[PDB]
This record gives C-alpha cells, structure tokens and sequence, in this order.
C-alpha cells in the first residue's frame, strides 16, 4: 500500500535540503534547481512560510508595497488559509513559473494542520531547475508580467 | 526574508483588525 | 490578494 | 508541559531524564526552553545546584536565532546575567547589574511584552532592578548558559520559590 502521508512529509523534511539548491536561472534572477534525480510523485520541498488567515492577505499585501517589495510570496491553500513567504520561509521562494512545468503544488492534511507540498510532475534529472505553474488569477492588460519560462507553449504572461 | 523549516501558524493578537 | 494557487 | 527542549540545545549540555536540570562541559553552551512567549508578563525560575570552583552561569532570555554554542547575551538575540559579579550581558557587552548570585540562590527571570518591555532579575524573591528596557521584537525563550561543569534547575511554575511581591505574571507553565 502508501505510505502515511505524515511519513512521506518527515523524509520530506530530511532530505529537501540534499536534493535542491538555489542558483542564478535563465528564466528569471534566481530558482530553484534539482541537484539529484527525483522520481514522479516523489514530494520536491514544502512551500513553507507563515499560516494566515485569507482575511489577513490584501491588509499584508498594502503594507508589502510600502516596504516596496516587488515579487509576492503569498500562496494560498483554500478559501480560508494562506502561507505568506514573505518575510519567513524556505528555499521554495525561489520555485520560477512555467507553462511547461516538471512540478505541480498541492496542499496536505497533517495532524489537522495543511501544508503546501510541491511534487515531481515527471522524473526530474539533476542540473534541472525546479518549476510550477503558479496559477496566478489572469487580471487585465494593466499589471500583466511577462513569461520568461522558455517553453516552445508559453502562455507569455504569468497572469 | 528569514529562513524557516516548518510552517508556522501567525497568532493574531486581539487588535488584529483595529485602526 | 495576487497569490500563487494550486488550481482554478 | 514545558521542559528544556530536546533538540534546540547544545549537544554538550548534560541535561536530566526530567528535562529540568542541566549540567555544563566546558564553553559556554546554551539550551532553550520547549516554549517561548511573545507577548505579555512571564515568569519561570532557576536553582544553582551546584557552582564548583571555576564555573558560572549567564542566565536570562534568548530569541530563537541565540547561539547555542555561545553565553546567552553574547549576541543580539539574548539577555543574560552572569553569577559571576552579577553582569548583564547582551551583545557581548556587560555591565554593572547588581551583586552576583551562586550555589544555592533561586533566581528569578521576569519579561513583559505588551501588545515599554522590560526585563527584571530577582535574587531570592527580591528585585534586583530593571536590566532591559525597549528590548528587541520578537519570541523570547527561559534560557540557560553554564560554563563548565555547574549544575542549574530550572521552574517554570506553576508555583515558585520566591514569588515576587507585587509583580503580575503567569507562570511559563501556562505555555504548556
Ligand atoms: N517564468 C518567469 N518568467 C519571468 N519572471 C518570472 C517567472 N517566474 C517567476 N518570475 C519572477 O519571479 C517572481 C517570483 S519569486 C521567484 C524567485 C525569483 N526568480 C528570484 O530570483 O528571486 C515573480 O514575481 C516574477 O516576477
Ligand atoms: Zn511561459
């Protein structure tokens, strides 16, 4: 059978730090990149940050932009719950977007809690960076941030 | 930013929402 | 209230 | 139930099977409590056991970022107050405090945050002062740092020793 998902997520813990690295990436300033093959489905690295509440996101997001901070780090698990990187996370705030991903998020249920787990799409090779597609909510054609991902689909935006 | 391994859940304070 | 997201 | 944390300490530290006593080796090493507190008024205790010849002891807060393998108040994360001389050390830079503390004095640890922060020694159940006022932003931790081979208990409450007089707290016990 599977394995406990809790199980899955401790071995996730130990060994994120061994497999992924952050470097300089082609596709925008600095990624996140596999640094030994990774199998599909296998978990890549915890989207880790503070748990808020959703209500909480567009006051936090105001008081971002009077700091001046450019890029979000806000990622959000349901209706209710969102992780904000911003000020506090891990190696994952550097996981670029791609219209042709090799990793997909997902969020998980432990111990009552929720986290945001970014699994292997597909086997991923060493040297590879690391992406998602961040699914951001298409705006209009004010605020609109050009892809860079290289893929021969880009959506050539990332909203 | 500062670097974290594990999520951790805010604490709103009670004048979370207060001018 | 730009976020990232695990689906539509 | 609150204890000295199993994992973030210094992997010298001789600490008990009740996760309440802790032995020094060596250099100063710290060792964290389980539970941290970032706002309101907190109190918790610390017993010298045992202070031989040519042992100290800087005691006090620390911030998750303290160094374990440093004395607390060595930088800035931490505020400490060494037996010896009773100095106040935070940044590793220490000043006159009061008298020194040794083998067999209960001493006691006050912190207030309100949501105009202080931090207060007691010697015995008396105030020894106020040590720091306007103190950094963020999670503060019951903190132990030995020198050599000393031995310290720690209390976090409910009851104390040496409760002050006239001071509003809640025991660190509450965390738990
Ligand atoms: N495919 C892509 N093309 C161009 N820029 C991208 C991109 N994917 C992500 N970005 C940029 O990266 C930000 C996300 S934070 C991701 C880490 C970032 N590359 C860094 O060097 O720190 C977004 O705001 C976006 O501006
Ligand atoms: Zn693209």
């Amino acid at each position: 059978s599977d394995l406990p998902m809790p199980m899955r997520f401790r071995h996730l813990k130990k060994t994120s730090k061994e497999a992924v690295g952050v470097y300089r990436s082609p596709i925008h300033g600095r990624g996140l990149f596999c640094k030994r093959n990774i199998d599909a489905g296998e978990m890549v690295i915890e989207y880790a940050g503070i748990v808020i509440r959703s209500i909480l996101t567009d006051k936090r997001e105001k008081y971002y932009d009077s700091k001046g901070i450019g890029s979000s780090y806000m990622f959000r698990i349901d209706d209710s719950e969102v992780v904000d990187a911003t000020m506090h996370g891990n190696a994952a705030r550097f996981i670029n977007h791609s219209c042709e991903p090799n990793c997909y998020s997902r969020v998980i249920n432990i111990d009552g809690q929720k986290h945001i787990v970014i699994f292997a799409m597909r086997k991923i090779y060493r040297g590879e960076e690391l992406t998602y597609d961040y699914k951001f909510p298409i705006e209009d054609a004010s605020n609109k941030l050009p892809c860079n991902c290289g893929a021969k689909k880009c959506r050539k935006f990332l909203n | 930013f500062k670097e974290l391994d594990e999520n951790v859940e805010y604490e709103e304070r009670e004048s979370e929402f207060d001018i | 209230a730009r976020t990232k997201q695990t689906a539509r | 139930r609150v204890l000295l944390a199993l994992h973030d300490r210094a992997p010298q530290l001789k600490i008990s099977d009740d996760r309440l006593t802790v032995v020094g080796e060596k250099g100063y090493s710290m060792v964290r409590a389980s539970h941290g507190v970032r706002k309101g008024a907190w109190y918790f205790e610390i017993t010298v056991d045992e202070m031989p010849p040519d042992t100290a002891a800087r005691l006090g807060w620390s911030q998750p970022l303290g160094n374990l393998q440093a004395p607390l108040g060595y930088d800035k994360f931490s505020y400490s107050w060494r037996s010896k001389k009773g100095t106040k050390f935070h940044q590793s830079i220490g000043k006159h405090y009061s008298s020194g503390y040794g083998q067999g004095d209960v001493l006691g640890f006050y912190i207030n945050l309100p949501e105009s922060s202080e931090i207060i020694f007691y010697k015995n159940g008396v105030n020894q002062g106020v040590a720091y006022k306007d103190i950094f932003e963020g999670v503060y931790f019951p903190a132990i740092s030995l020198y050599k081979s000393c031995t310290v208990s720690i209390n976090f409450g409910p009851c104390f020793k040496y409760p002050p007089k006239d001071l509003t707290y809640r025991p660190m016990s509450d965390m738990g």
